[PDB]
């Protein structure tokens, strides 16, 4: 899977995700990536793009949940994204990237790694593969 | 106030046993696209435009599972899917079951923009692509030999 | 004490002046299927089994836009979709792009339980149906006059319309 | 679109939705019915089946929002169902049916009518088309 989430200084959010899916998937099998709410979601509050085992992301509606947690329970982007990845989804099945309306970046994952990169107008940028340490 | 961007080229089990020849072109892939998206935000392109543009490029990198370099079905075929969403409008677009379409995400944008629907799939998504004159290649061109061997291995592994 | 059940046959723009021919069969449909759901719960079938049972019956009401009586594409063809979800296990199953499967909901189930996937669509999902041996019918058997007539009106107006449209 | 939701004495919840979709849809068009979290969802807390203008159900992730408003903001089934239907969807585009773990039943809709039925073990029944008004 590949994805990007972006936000300007006025909090206009967006998400885009794209994949070839799962190696050896049955012909006709659809995953999370094209399901608004699972693989891809973007709001007033935030934007999200997930990746990993499609079936676990569909089931946990992870892109919507991060937004829903923020709005409905008041959690920050980091708390919400962490809850979905490290609580309501199985180890080794899913990673996500997100940005908030205010510019916040979260990139949790419960897999061994996730090819990732991020940056801000204020100057920050990492690229990574495995968890930071 | 300031822009921010995040991007990925896949999550999963990435080994400590990871060779450079597969590590570096993914690290270069990620760096190249970060710069493409950052330069877009600096020039203050709309976020929606920016995520299509960055995802388009992430697709064009043969080392990630999307666009050229997509993984294979049990029949050794390419079936690609994408989705795009604007949070300021709630507008959405999605495609599935694409095989000859170079930048699926750009086709997902077109459904959003040119169609009254959010989601088209398989033969009908491919029809829409054709009306729209988007870049199609034929499907050999999307199949890396990394993914062919990947598939064979997964089949006997089950 | 225990069980509740609900069901529907579509939401849309339904005039108060829905003619007898259009109204009685839908009202009858609702009753027939509700009796079946209630009896199944009374006999304590698992709720997941009950919803598949009731939707198979709703699918079989020619006056409801699912299965037999599905609305038509711009090409005058049939493309049915369905999903099912067990709330106790989070298991789910879905299908799309069926043209000959008599009871789509039951293929959604089959995908759930017999496939490491949740969602199958179009040719691949007809392939699964064939493999699993579910009932398939000539596409024509799914088509109703009422639906052909709606397409016609929608097709000259250049609109995408809900079955229940003025 | 057709659908049915049911719950037993133990809270075991389930949901099913089926459709031909929209009249005159482009070939290949996918609606809310096959998407989890959009047209169909079921949970510890509730089960939902939605109906109407597919795209408008995908956009608002209807079936999942309901469950999510309940768990995360504490809304009852009734309040959550009314909120998604009457405050987050354009009028004349969406109805839904839902039941909760504890037996509650909610059948709101913002269309002119929705063909619907429901019953409980205690003895309630109802067939209906238009709003009670
Ligand atoms: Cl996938
Ligand atoms: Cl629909
Ligand atoms: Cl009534
Ligand atoms: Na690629
Ligand atoms: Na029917």
């Amino acid at each position: 899977t590949v994805g990007c989430v972006a936000v300007d200084s006025h909090g206009n959010l967006a998400s885009a995700t794209s994949t070839g899916g799962l190696v050896n998937k049955m012909v006709g099998r659809i995953g999370d990536t094209p399901l608004i709410g699972a693989g891809t979601y973007a709001n007033e509050l935030c934007a999200v793009s997930a990746t990993g085992k499609g079936e676990e992301i569909i089931r946990a509606t992870v892109a919507r949940d991060v937004a829903a947690l923020m709005e409905f329970k008041g959690l920050s982007l980091k708390e919400a994204a962490d809850f979905v990845i490290h609580e309501r989804t199985p180890k080794g099945t899913v990673g996500l990237i997100a940005v908030s309306a205010a510019g916040e970046i979260a990139m949790p994952f419960n897999t061994t790694g996730m090819f990732r990169a991020c940056a801000t107008e204020d100057g920050y940028s990492e690229i990574a593969i495995w968890p930071t340490t | 106030g300031g822009w921010s961007i995040a991007l990925h080229g896949g999550a999963g089990d990435i080994p400590f046993s990871l060779p450079p020849e597969r590590r570096k072109p993914r690290e270069e892939g990620l760096r190249h696209c970060l710069q493409i998206g950052v330069e877009a935000l600096k020039a203050q392109k709309p976020p929606l435009d920016v995520v299509e543009l960055v995802v388009r490029e992430l697709e064009n990198i043969e080392h990630f599972n999307a666009g050229i370099g997509s993984v294979l079905t049990n029949s050794g075929t390419v079936e690609m899917e994408a989705s795009i969403m604007d949070g300021n409008t709630m507008k959405c677009g999605a495609v599935s079951g694409l095989s000859t379409v170079l930048n699926p995400i750009s086709l997902a944008r077109l459904v959003m923009d040119k169609t009254p629907h959010i989601y088209l799939a398989f033969q009908g998504a491919q029809d829409f692509a054709k009306q729209q004159g988007v870049e199609t290649v034929d499907s050999s061109h999307l199949i890396t030999a990394e993914n062919v061997e990947r598939l064979k291995l997964a089949i006997e592994a089950n």
